[PDB]
């Protein structure tokens, strides 16, 4: 296979190097995979990847002159399950109309970009379980109300770790089925408001490791099974096992918290074929319990 | 399983002199066993290993100059131990494809 | 010592006689090397090491229900593709 500027092999198109300044008009509609690496793209044009009814994967990596993702860009793609927006140091803005109806989306990666805000996902409406993985985006400082509603009709995994988050609004997770939520390595994050988990299932897994979070909310943790709070020094007070009923594993900071989980606590049939809280740090060298 | 210390050739790019220098070093490459889970439970063990550095060291090499631009120093990491484990997102770029260890903006081998 | 390729195998837990459950499992190529400077120019957060990795995942499947009530996948095809759960 051969294209004017993009390298091609088995309906897979890799558009690499500085010679690539605009997304080619002559890209075959049958394309399965489309990659844009090391390009001198300044903007990804309004409705650029619309029409590729076969296209299942998109990659936008290592583009140092990309600044904006226009409206209607990720539209008319019934077969797309994966988008990867990686290493885009000058990408500051994403039009709240960029992510359109993507019914088979399974993975959205936004890593190491300069984006000032989270992506607008209310128009995705995927039929699939979605993994929204947003990491190393130091210019993202706030998760606003209803940030993930309409992303999926299915349960969702939300990796919002290693960004620059310091504010989380009430109901930020409303109208969402939260499977897993990772807020770790957002060091400036000082508090989890009480209505953070308002109108949201779960999460089953929560990671607040290496955060200045002082306390957990009174409700919303009724489904929490795994809590990861490594180097979460501002906590010190945890909810009672009457509130964390579902909790079965917990990797915390203070060994005093583990002592409280010990000494207190079937199904028809490595694998968990279905007993107490698997807590750490658990040292006996100093206790105190 | 078959993740081990392999010999590689890397490119050190002196942008100002419009060339790269080749340096044979030791890094990681090989195969790791993975399992795609059949039962998608939120508390399931969704964990995948990759072939990557277990421990590393930094090495400084003298990169030549040309004209109007003097010879500089460049520090690069070297694999010391490889393992099939988690990709350390803190230090590593955990991706599908990179530009290649011997990537140069001005040539090839 | 060797690493068998990513292919369909019978799931021990969910499989039953006459009705096995097929799962993608095996080995895929993954590597690591220092990040080229060209890449470092596009990274707002610097990463000195670069990991290129692929994982054993189902190319296609069919949602089924077994052992009274378990919504499990019966994998029909496998390939080494994108790793979603390999990072720390
Ligand atoms: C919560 O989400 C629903 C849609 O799922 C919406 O109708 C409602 O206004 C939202 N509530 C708040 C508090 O924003
Ligand atoms: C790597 O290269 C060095 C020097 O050429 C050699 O001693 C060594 O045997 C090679 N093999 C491995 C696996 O490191
Ligand atoms: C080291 O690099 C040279 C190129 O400079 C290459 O030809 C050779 O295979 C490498 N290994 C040894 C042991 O010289
Ligand atoms: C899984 O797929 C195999 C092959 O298509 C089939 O024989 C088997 O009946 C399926 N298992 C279930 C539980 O439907
Ligand atoms: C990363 O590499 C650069 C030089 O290439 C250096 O400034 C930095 O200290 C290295 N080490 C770490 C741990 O980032």
């Amino acid at each position: 296979c051969h294209h004017r500027i993009c390298h091609c092999s088995n309906r897979v198109f890799l558009c690499q190097e500085s010679k690539v300044t605009e997304i080619p008009s002559d890209l075959p509609r049958n394309a399965i995979e489309l990659r844009f690496v090391l390009t001198k793209l300044r903007v990804i044009q309004k409705g650029a990847f619309s029409g590729f009814g076969d296209l299942e994967k998109i990659e936008i990596s290592q583009n140092d002159v990309l600044e904006v993702i226009e409206a209607d860009v990720f539209s008319n793609l019934p077969k797309l399950h994966e988008i990867r927006i990686e290493k885009a140091n000058n990408l500051l803005y994403i039009n709240p109309e960029a992510f359109q109806n993507l019914p088979n989306l399974q993975y959205l990666l936004i890593s190491n970009t300069g984006i000032k805000h989270l992506p607008d996902v209310h128009k995705i409406h995927s039929l699939q379980k979605v993994l929204l993985d947003i990491q190393d985006n130091i210019n993202i400082h706030t998760i606003e109300r209803n940030s993930f509603v309409g992303l999926s009709f299915e349960s969702v995994i939300l990796w919002l770790n290693k960004n620059g988050i310091q504010e989380i609004h009430n109901s930020a997770f409303n109208g969402t089925q939260l499977d897993e939520l990772n807020l770790s390595d957002n060091n400036n994050l000082e508090e989890l408001p009480n209505d953070v988990f308002h109108g949201a299932s779960g999460p089953v897994i929560l990671d607040i490791s290496r955060t200045r979070i002082h306390s957990l909310p009174s409700y919303g943790l009724e489904n929490l099974k795994k809590l990861r709070a490594r180097s979460t020094y501002n906590l010190k007070k945890l909810p009672t096992l009457e509130k964390l009923v579902a909790l079965m594993e917990a990797s915390l900071t203070y060994p005093s918290h583990c002592c409280a989980f010990a000494n207190w606590r079937i199904c028809n049939k490595d694998y968990d074929l279905c007993v107490d809280v698997t807590c750490s740090p658990k040292p006996d060298a100093f206790n105190p319990c | 399983n078959s993740c081990e210390l392999t010999n590689i050739t890397i490119a050190i790019e002196k942008e100002e002199c419009r060339f790269c220098i080749s340096i044979n070093t030791t890094w990681c490459a090989g195969y790791c066993y993975t399992r795609d889970l059949v039962y998608k439970d939120p508390a399931r063990p969704k964990i995948q290993k990759t072939c990557t550095f277990k421990e590393l060291v930094y090495e400084t090499v003298r990169v030549p100059g040309c004209a109007h631009h003097a010879d500089s120093l460049y520090t690069y990491p070297v694999a010391t131990q490889c393992h099939c484990g988690k990709c350390d997102s803190d230090s590593t770029d955990c991706t599908v494809r990179g530009l290649g260890p011997s990537y140069c903006s001005f040539g090839e081998m | 010592q060797d690493c068998p390729e990513c292919t369909l195998q019978e799931n021990p837990l969910f499989s039953q006689p006459g009705a096995p459950i097929l799962q993608c499992m095996g080995c895929c190529f993954s590597r690591a090397y220092p990040t080229p400077l060209r890449s470092k120019k596009t990274m707002l957060v610097q990463k000195n090491v670069t990991s290129e990795s692929t994982c054993c995942v189902a190319k296609s499947y069919n949602r089924v229900t077994v052992m009274g009530g378990f919504k499990v996948e019966n994998h029909t095809a496998c390939h080494c593709s994108t790793c979603y759960y390999h990072k720390s």
